[PDB]
């Protein structure tokens, strides 16, 4: 037991406030000179087993919760060295 | 998010964090996708009541023009400070 | 120690460092009290056949007067800086 208090309003009140939110995606450029790669992160956060049994990895996750919700927008940055 | 829309004054509010180490430094970061999808579901109730206008950062920017006007901000991080990246580590400078 | 005796120039010898350190956080602490046996062993018959004089500070301050005079000392250890108890550690200020 705990105290969930809830809201009651009227929309017509006032203009609604523009919501938006940023997620910001981004990994260091993590490739030696040669061209291999040292840190293996914008790869096991696209296919490892960490949001198991929810989904494969946060990039991958936030993909797919764009096709479960197609009312829901958000403005996102893929950084230029993660894509 | 809803108790922003009782004060009159909040126009546009805007949430910004990194997408990814949310979910992956939590203690059980699988649950914390069932509180992604849980949340998306709650946010979509506040914009079918007309409390919220769920959009995206460049259509804000074409509906509300900016019209006060700043004239100097200060050099800072979302950190406070830049001691961070050049003074938290012996072997900086 | 006793190639120093061949150089001329070489009046008094002078060895200074920490008595317990040494002895406590090597590999095998137990062989260094060996080390030490031996070492004084060793260092007492460079003394019976009139090399050196294995003797006190005492002694080498009234027999020896100081006759040359330096005039400036810059500050600084023996660690060649300051920074161990003020800079190393970020939260030293």
């Amino acid at each position: 037991i705990d105290n969930t208090c809830f809201l009651v309003g009227d929309p017509s009140s006032r203009e609604q406030m523009y919501f938006t939110i940023v997620w910001h995606h981004h990994q260091a450029p993590n490739y030696l000179p040669d061209g291999r790669i040292h840190g293996p992160w914008a790869y096991i956060y696209v296919w490892s087993d960490l949001l198991k049994p929810y989904g494969k990895g946060p990039y991958h996750y936030h993909s797919v919760m764009l096709n479960i919700h197609p009312h829901f927008k958000a403005t996102y940055n893929l950084s230029p060295s993660l894509l | 998010v809803a108790e922003k829309w009782f004060d009159k004054n909040v126009k546009v509010l805007t949430i910004a964090l990194d997408g990814e180490n949310w979910m992956s430094f939590s203690v059980n970061p699988p649950l914390t996708a069932y509180f992604l999808d849980k949340m998306i579901i709650y946010l979509e109730t506040l914009s079918d009541n007309k409390f919220i206008k769920l959009s995206t950062l460049r259509e804000i920017y074409n509906k509300v023009p900016a019209n006060r006007i700043l004239t100097n901000i200060p050099t800072n991080s979302w950190l406070g400070t830049f001691r961070k990246w050049r003074g938290e580590v012996p072997q900086h400078e």
